[PDB]
């Protein structure tokens, strides 16, 4: 319950926060909503010497459309994502997913950037951002760069970010008007990380699937983008034979943990059932 | 009439005023001058010798005042403490650790933040020993010797002591008769039902504030105690302080659920530390330590058999249990009952003969067993019989409702001597079963279920429907002095009621609420007895200096014991008031009759004295034959237990492809005799059914092969939220206890006792048409997926 | 130690805190506002819920330094200045929405924000809307009643 | 202590908290010894009478066969058969005679 | 040597008065305070602690 | 407010006080050393007596600012660390030198100094020597006996 | 009980104290032992805005032999006067008088200069100083001066001190070796101001009084030097007829208050009885 001692900073700008993180090095961590970091400080699994709170940086908060993308600041809270009627109109999967994350209190504090950056395979946003083909904007001492969500995760708490960088924004391509979408999660209770979950976006024309993308949550040590499973839906009527193929291809890439949610063979099969159910709801929406 | 709020009223709770405003007074709210904070260095190992503890770095940390180890306690003979089960438990580990997270040292610091720092600086050197976690292996010839302090090596069952890991063997019932029945019965129905390890997990953990006043030589001990007087007596016996100089205070308690009966190492260490330092010491455990180091519940492996005729008459029951007690036998029970009241396991049925045997074993796990609305192992007894009824019914190709109805103990048979020794007080089982079946539309549910099974076989649905039945007989109110005692103190309880000159009342009882509403309901009993409004009555519990001695609140005993004492003490006051009335009215006491709130002169009803008038007269114009004032005490030794009962029906739908079960309907009829406060009873039922749902459908504490405790935090331990918890439909009948002064039985544990078999029976029943056999709890989604996987449902 | 200044239940507060001090401990220990409770060590239970700048926050999952500048309401702040109970406090008593009382501060503080988010919630909205708060005693059914009772009282005020 | 054969040091006296102390009229008029001192003796003699009943039950004699010796009841003619007040206080909790309430207390 | 004095504490949350004071007759004081305050006796907790002579 | 640093019962004390705060009130109200008592408003009774830089002082007749830098002993500071009572505290009990206890802290603190001034006093020297301390309960006779008992304990030989 | 608020000062030297008392005017009082000032602040009879505490001025405490005098610093405590071997040798009447003042606690704090300056006719030191023919050394913003104790007291709380001045020392001529002395006080109880008291110093040679001086305490709005009463003893044997004349001359200059100590007439008569008894003891001591 009790964390180790640390020094606490409130930088006023992205530039200042990056300067601090760079100077302080490995012993400093950004502090966003604190609802993954503070819990692991309380267990002393994390014992940073410095916390760099991002609270006073207004440029990190916000939702805007820019070109063919929606750009969401890293400090935008889950509660704000749910509340955004502009996001609901453009990217309605985000509200659906966010309502499946944690509980009201946690959603008031937890941020989209923190959910993306944290590195726990339990987080729901990473696979959704892989499904949507989102890009993460990072700023550090050497300047800006972009890392695809699909390329950001290497393992539990291992990600493509470098020393002294902040994830400043998430850039999400806006799906076509009329697209289908779904996030389908299996969990033990409110607040629980998924036994398995699937994110789907797809478009249809003339009764046939034109595009499909699939993410899978918490059925490996990272989120997964189920590339082949999405591809096999394209050109089909999203009928039983097509879904059986997609389920096979998605199950094949899983490598779940065996924990209180059940053994790895169950979770693999649940990835497939979530996928089936998500594709069906997305089809109907399309 | 408006003001009375006596028996039967849905009186709103007096506790709520302070609790809704944050003005309860729970242990961690206590702040005393100079108070320090203590907490433990705990074992990383399940089984190991302690080679060395280095505390020097911790002692040297600014703000640290003491670091206790077993070496400091041994001289005081406090390195072990006694348990309610007649074993001992290690306070601080001496030569070895025996369960993961066991206490090894006790750091005392300026506050909890410094204490936590200082715990991390203590270095323990361990020497690993082989871990024992499977109770089925505990009495094998090569099983590890756990309890070196009390046992020598004994590798079999035929030596002059039991196997070293064998705690006890307890048997009851007619072994020869039962074996003869099973040797010739037409049907023998046998299963091994495991009641998995779970935990009461009250929302407030265990905690205390010890304050030794060295100037006065008096100890004050605030704490989370369900039985504060017992704790006083135990602290006296072990510390050598006399009882009149030990002031135990159980203030408001944030739920107990059986977790707060016994003593824990934290209480002993806080007290020792306060005695050493001469200042107060607070100890508050965190959740992970609560779940992994305080009383677990259940952990019974029950080999359960019924003998029957082919036509469905039950002839006998034979049950043997393997009980996993963890490393120390700390199971709270009356002293003569090492398996509690597990010998209520013939349930609601009239059987000629039965036999029960229970073996307790040590393993490298936390201690406990009796906790979490068990009524002293009644949860296990009821699960055994109500599951066995269902598996018998399957084997007979009978509907299990019909099987119960063919076997119920009939109303005219009460008081009914059951074949394992308990004499049930009163019961009307056929009426309650009928009321329940008619309300849920039972025969129509069965036809609906048959059609859904046919649809499943045709490929038309992936859902299956189960109908769970639990018809149970509880036993609560421990208990008669002949055979019920806690460490030699007979299991009475008590009430003291004092009427003030102006007619208000202070009353205290020997129980202790942890949320059951006593402060509201005991006043309702007095209000009806005396005609004094309930709001004119103050109820207190939990300060051992002030409350009459009692045995505490557990085993749903408050209403059977202290509720009886309350009525009897009030009836003493009434009798004295009658004599005062006779003196005032110049008549014979025999000429008077009670009429709500006054005594009237028979056949001159104009002539009367109210209870308020009589209270004043007891002070103002005391009759010369009598003492002034108006008060009474009763210590009530019950003649028997009370035996409430219930009929519970669960309709459950299960998605075979995910394993996800969803309760459709849950109907709970409870009969606890006279109902003091229907609103409170209903809340007790809602809470107990939610626990039953949790235990049956998800909750567990597990250990791996290395002895690591698994799932002992809210990341994994299934506590339902308002989203998961079903809506509850409740109902009742009223069958008073004939021997109780107001006819009231206990009820608070009934919902859990009955509810777990109801849920488990529903799940088992859903899969019965597929021949799944007995499905072991919990019935979470992965486990139910495995059931279906193994039946070939997924291909 | 960091100097903070904030408002709790309408009153100015100033303090010197270690950055690691959790908000729940600053409230209970330094401020002596012991209504808010601790029920867990992993951020699940919600017994520590306070209303902070228009949000329901689990105060065991925030440091006191993060509350610098904030306006907080705890359960002690819910009754009116004349002592009269809030509609929620009254509804929890009328509907028997508590037993041991340990979750009750948190449940009422969450529910205070819930009925600002949605003044007329359905039962499914209530249950979901209190998903971050555990109760061991009640089985939730009467808590739903309590919230519905409070909504009706609030919706009658104007 | 003299009435019950329990050392004075094993007895805690309190006054002045109206929630806990039995109702009385207070200390003035040099009344404490005449009034509460009397009540103290009379209440202690009620406990002694109950203790005598417990002793007779335990020793399997008539109450009239018992005699008091400072702190214990002995059987007349058989002084080796006795129960101390301390023993009787435990017995009142541990083995209450079937016609008596448990415990050992009194008010006057 | 100790003069007359008291500490009154009305708990408005609970509707209960606690009254510490230099009282030779605390129960009498309770019954008097009940009669003149209209609070009932079970809600008036009079405490005469150590008294420095009366 | 004024900043003061001093020693009370052997422990360092640092505080802020108003100039007009009486020493008795600083001790009782701010330090929570409530053994010292107030029995009067004219400096006669001595119930407020403390030992201050080797003097017996009526702390109701001194401002806390005047005690800056001083060493003070109050009744709480008399017993040994091992719990044993001082000679005076024991003698007061043994000889029944107190009843209500209200004067006792100031009587013992004055007597502590008396016995340093004069370790073997006559009865007349004792009575005169506690002339600044009033008792209402004892009639002084047993107080004189208590102080004689303490002196004889300290000296290892009785006198009168 | 509770005084009004004030500002507190701790000057380091006489010169700094005098400057402060001069600057701050009558809203400032010197604080010596505080055992008359603090009691009247507590009743709000006195409400000074400033207290000028003399405690850090080491120069003000002491007992010095200088020339034919003893010089006693104004901040010297009664306890110190009693404990002085040197005073016990040369001016034994001081110990005797001090042991009749107040009580042990008060004597630990109260000073000779505060006793002499205070201006309460109940103080004992004033008339002793007039008996002894002491001189008061005053330092002010205008420099040093000397006022005889016999000229220092004009009324109740009305003395010869001027704004800004401190009484810094009391200069007492050392009486002849072998002189007699006594201070005889009638009072209701320990610590009470006198109903009447008399101070006497005298010398004898060959059965005859050679010198005598008498002071009378608390039997007028000031101390009194009973000049004629002492003079009429000179040349006599100090027997009852000689004392009768002295008594008459002493009583005649009294003008007592009528208060709880009794009526004026009683107090005038007690001045005479005290005088008789002091003279008898002094005669016995004279040597
Ligand atoms: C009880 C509970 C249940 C939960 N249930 C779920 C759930 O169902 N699904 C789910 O997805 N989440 C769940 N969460 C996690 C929650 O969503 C967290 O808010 C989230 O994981 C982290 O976001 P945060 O803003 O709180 O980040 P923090 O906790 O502040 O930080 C998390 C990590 O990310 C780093 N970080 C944060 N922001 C940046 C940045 N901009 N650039 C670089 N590094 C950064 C931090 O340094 C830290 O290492 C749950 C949490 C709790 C306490
Ligand atoms: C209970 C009690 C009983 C007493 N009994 C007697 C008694 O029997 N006989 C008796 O003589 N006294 C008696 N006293 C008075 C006592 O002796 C005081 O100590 C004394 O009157 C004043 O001396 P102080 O040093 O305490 O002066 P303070 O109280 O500090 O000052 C008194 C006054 O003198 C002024 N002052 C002080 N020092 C100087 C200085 N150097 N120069 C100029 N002005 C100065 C102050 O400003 C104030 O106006 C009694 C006191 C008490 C409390
Ligand atoms: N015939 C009856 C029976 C009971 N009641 C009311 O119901 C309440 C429960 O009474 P009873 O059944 O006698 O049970 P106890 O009070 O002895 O409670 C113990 C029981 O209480 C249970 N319910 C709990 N509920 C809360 N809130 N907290 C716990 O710790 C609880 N622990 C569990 C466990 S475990 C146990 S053993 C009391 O207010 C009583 O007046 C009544 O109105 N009529
Ligand atoms: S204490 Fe459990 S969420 Fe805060
Ligand atoms: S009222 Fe007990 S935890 Fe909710
Ligand atoms: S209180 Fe009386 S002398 Fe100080
Ligand atoms: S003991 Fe009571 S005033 Fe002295």
């Amino acid at each position: 319950m009790i964390p180790g001692s640390f020094d606490y900073h409130r930088p006023k700008s992205i530039a200042d926060a990056v300067a601090l993180l760079t100077k302080l090095g490995e012993d400093a961590r950004p502090l966003a909503g604190g609802h993954s970091l503070i819990p692991i400080m309380k267990t002393r699994l994390a014992t940073p010497e410095h916390l760099v709170d991002l609270r006073d940086i207004g440029d990190l908060v916000g939702i805007r459309e820019e070109g063919t993308d929606v750009v969401i600041g890293a400090m935008t809270t889950q509660h704000a994502l749910i509340g955004s009627d502009f996001l609901a109109a453009k990217l309605p999967i985000i509200r659906e997913t966010s309502l499946l994350i944690a509980d009201p209190q946690i959603r008031y504090m937890g941020t989209i950037g923190g959910n993306a950056a944290n590195g726990d395979p339990g987080n729901d946003m990473p696979a959704l951002m892989q499904c949507l083909g989102a890009a993460y904007e990072l700023t550090g001492p050497e300047g800006a760069r972009i890392v695809a969500a699909r390329d950001y995760y290497q393992g539990a708490y291992f990600t493509a970010i470098e020393p002294g960088e902040l994830l400043t924004a998430i850039r999400i391509p806006v799906p076509p008007t009329g697209h289908g979408y779904a996030y389908e999660k299996l969990k033990r209770k409110i607040g629980d990380y998924a036994t398995a979950a699937a994110a789907v976006v797809l478009t249809m024309s003339g009764g046939k699937c034109v595009t499909a993308s699939i993410g899978l949550t918490n059925v490996a040590n990272t989120p997964l983008w189920a590339e082949e499973a999405g591809k096999v839906l394209v050109g089909t009527a999203l009928d039983k034979p097509a879904l059986d193929k997609a389920v096979a291809l998605a199950e094949a890439i899983t490598a779940p943990a065996s924990d209180g949610r059940g053994p790895a063979e169950y979770r693999t099969k649940m990835a497939g059932v979530m996928l089936r159910r998500a594709v069906e709801r997305a089809k109907a929406r399309a | 009439a408006e003001k009375l709020q006596g028996m039967g009223c849905k009186r709103k709770r007096v506790e709520d005023i302070r609790f809704t405003q944050g003005k309860g007074n729970y242990v961690d709210d206590v702040k005393l001058p100079g108070m320090l904070f203590g907490d433990f260095v705990r074992s990383s190992h399940a089984h190991a010798r302690i080679k060395s503890i280095d505390t020097s770095k911790a002692k040297a940390l600014p703000g640290v005042f003491a670091v206790l180890t077993a070496a400091d306690l041994k001289p005081l003979n406090l390195h072990y403490m006694p348990t309610l089960a007649g074993d001992v438990q290690a306070v601080l580990a001496d030569e070895k650790v025996l369960f993961q997270n066991q206490e090894v040292a006790f750091v005392v610091a300026k506050d909890r933040y410094v204490a936590a720092d200082a715990i991390e600086l203590v270095e323990v050197d361990y020497e690993p020993l082989p871990v024992l976690v499977d109770p089925f292996k505990a009495m094998e010839p090569d099983a590890p010797l756990l309890r070196e302090d009390i046992k020598d090596k004994m590798t079999g069952a035929h030596g002059a002591r039991k196997h070293h890991n064998h705690i006890f063997r307890w048997e009851i019932g007619d072994k020869e008769g039962t074996d003869a029945t099973f040797a010739k019965a037409e049907v023998v129905s046998k299963d091994m039902f495991t009641y998995h390890r779970v935990h009461p997990s009250p929302l407030e953990t265990c905690q205390c504030v010890a304050s030794m006043d060295k100037i006065k030589g008096e100890l004050t001990l605030w704490g989370t105690f369900q039985a504060p007087h017992v704790i006083r007596t135990v602290v006296s016996l072990i510390s050598g302080l006399p009882e009149h100089k030990i002031h135990v205070i159980a203030p408001d308690i944030g739920g107990g659920f059986g977790n707060k009966v016994g003593a824990y190492s934290g209480y002993v260490c806080a007290v020792v530390a306060s005695i050493v330092l001469g200042v107060p010491v607070k100890w508050v455990e965190d959740r992970m330590e609560n779940l992994s180091t305080t009383s677990f519940a259940r952990d019974y492996h029950m080999t359960t058999e019924l003998a029957a005729t082919k036509d469905g008459k039950i002839l006998a029951m034979r049950c043997h249990v393997l009980a996993d007690h963890g490393a120390f036998d700390a199971c709270a029970d009356p002293s003569k009952w090492p398996a509690g009241f597990m010998n209520i396991c013939t349930g609601s049925y009239d059987m000629p003969v039965a036999h029960l045997a229970v073996d307790g074993v040590y393993t490298n796990k936390a201690s406990g067993g009796v906790a979490y609305r068990c009524s002293f192992r009644v949860t296990e007894a009821v699960y055994a019989i109500e599951r066995a009824i269902e598996t018998l019914a399957q084997r007979l190709e009978m509907d299990s409702a019909d099987l119960r109805i063919k076997n119920f103990i009939q109303p005219e048979q009460f008081p009914y001597m059951a074949p394992l020794g308990w004499e049930y007080d009163s019961g009307n089982y056929p009426l309650a079963m009928k009321k329940a079946m008619d309300t849920v539309g039972y025969h129509q549910l069965r036809a609906e279920q048959k059609a859904k099974q046919e649809a499943f076989k045709r490929g038309e649905t992936r859902e299956i429907m189960g109908i769970g039945i639990s018809f149970f007989t509880e036993i609560v109110g421990a208990g008669p002095s002949k055979n019920c005692d806690i460490l030699g103190v007979s299991m009475f309880d008590s009430a003291e009621i004092r009427i003030h000159p102006t007619g208000s009342v202070i009353a205290r009882m020997g129980t202790k609420s942890q949320g059951q509403g006593h402060e509201t309901t005991y006043a309702q009993i007095i209000a009806t007895e005396l005609g004094i409004p309930a709001d004119d009555i103050m109820i207190e519990e939990g300060n051992t200096d002030t409350a009459p001695y009692g045995l505490g609140t557990y085993g749903s005993r408050s209403t059977p014991t202290a509720g009886a004492a309350t009525a009897v003490a009030a009836r003493k006051i009434k009798a004295k008031a009658q004599m005062i009335a006779a003196h005032m009215l110049e008549v014979h006491e025999g000429d008077l009759e009670w009429d709500v709130d006054r005594f009237r002169v028979k056949g001159l009803p104009e002539k009367f004295k109210t209870m308020k008038e009589l209270a004043w007269a007891s002070y103002n114009s005391p009759p010369p034959n009598l003492e002034p004032g108006l008060e009474a005490v009763n210590y009530y030794d019950p003649p028997n237990m009370t035996y409430p009962f219930g009929a519970y029906f669960c309709i459950m739908d299960i998605d075979v492809d995910t394993g996800v079960a969803k309760t459709r309907r849950f109907y709970a009829l409870d009969d606890c005799g006279t109902r003091i406060n229907p609103m409170i009873i209903e809340g007790q039922v809602h809470g107990g059914l939610t626990e039953a749902f949790a235990v049956a459908m998800g909750q567990e504490i597990r250990y791996d092969e290395q002895g690591n405790v698994l799932g002992a935090s809210f990341m994994d331990f299934f506590l339902p939220t308002a989203v998961e918890t079903p809506k509850w439909e409740t109902d009742y009948t009223v069958t008073p206890s004939p021997h109780h002064p107001i006819g009231a039985k206990g009820v608070g544990e009934s919902p859990h006792v009955g509810g777990v078999p109801c849920f488990s029976n529903a799940v088992n029943d859903a899969y019965a048409f597929l021949n799944a056999g007995h499905i072991q709890m919990p019935h979470d989604a992965w486990r139910l997926w495995k059931v279906g996987e193994q039946l070939g449902l997924h291909v | 130690k960091a100097h903070i200044e904030l408002t709790i239940n309408g009153h100015p507060v100033e303090a010197l805190v270690e950055p690691r001090t959790l908000l729940i401990h600053f409230i209970r220990e330094q401020q002596n506002l012991t209504g808010a409770h601790i029920g867990c060590d992993t951020s699940h239970c919600g017994a520590c819920t306070v209303d902070l700048d228009g949000m329901s926050v689990k105060s065991c999952t925030m440091f006191a330094v993060q509350a610098n500048g904030a306006s907080i309401t705890t359960i002690e702040g819910m009754a009116a200045p004349d002592g009269t109970l809030s509609a929620l406090q009254e509804g929890f008593r009328m509907m028997h929405g508590l037993q041991c009382g340990y979750c009750t501060p948190g449940m009422i503080m969450r529910s205070h924000r819930l009925l600002q988010e949605n003044p007329s919630p359905t039962e499914a909205e209530i249950r979901f809307g209190i998903g971050g708060n555990l109760c061991r005693c009640t089985g939730y059914q009467n808590i739903v009643k309590a919230i519905q009772y409070a909504a009706a009282k609030i919706n009658g005020v104007p």
